[PDB]
């Protein structure tokens, strides 16, 4: 494919290691985002060729999307919560910064967005 | 780059 490989979502050798912040992150945030109305466009990477979007990779230097952010809560791929958290931000930024405001997409990704936020002001210490 | 497609119904 002329995509991109989706990014890793499984570390061979890393130890299974739990946090509260980690186990928050995928049964309260990742799980509610998940089957919130708008998540569908954000639920796999981007495929571009599928949609025609020669230039997006152009423009996206760090795609990331929850499928994969899913699976990598569920093989204990971040090694912090942080690291989540980032992969979230990146998601988010990378809509905004590809499609024109007030697009649909836009639009979206605010509302899950502002979900996720409201989630993370909650996250365990 | 170009849009995407419609993704919501209004």
């Amino acid at each position: 494919s002329m995509n991109p490989p989706p990014p890793e979502t499984s570390n061979p050798n890393k130890p299974k290691r739990q946090t509260n912040q980690l186990q928050y992150l995928l049964r309260v945030v990742l799980k509610t985002l998940w089957k919130h109305q708008f998540a569908w466009p954000f639920q796999q990477p981007v495929d571009a060729v599928k949609l025609n979007l020669p230039d997006y990779y152009k423009i996206i230097k760090t795609p990331m999307d929850m499928g994969t952010i899913k699976k990598r809560l569920e093989n204990n791929y971040y090694w912090n919560a942080q690291e989540c958290i980032q992969d979230f931000n990146t998601m988010f930024t990378n809509c905004y910064i590809y499609n024109k405001p007030g697009d649909d997409i836009v639009l979206m990704a605010e509302a899950l967005e502002k979900l996720f936020l409201q989630k993370i002001n909650e996250l365990p210490t | 780059g170009k849009a995407k497609g419609k993704k919501t119904q209004m």
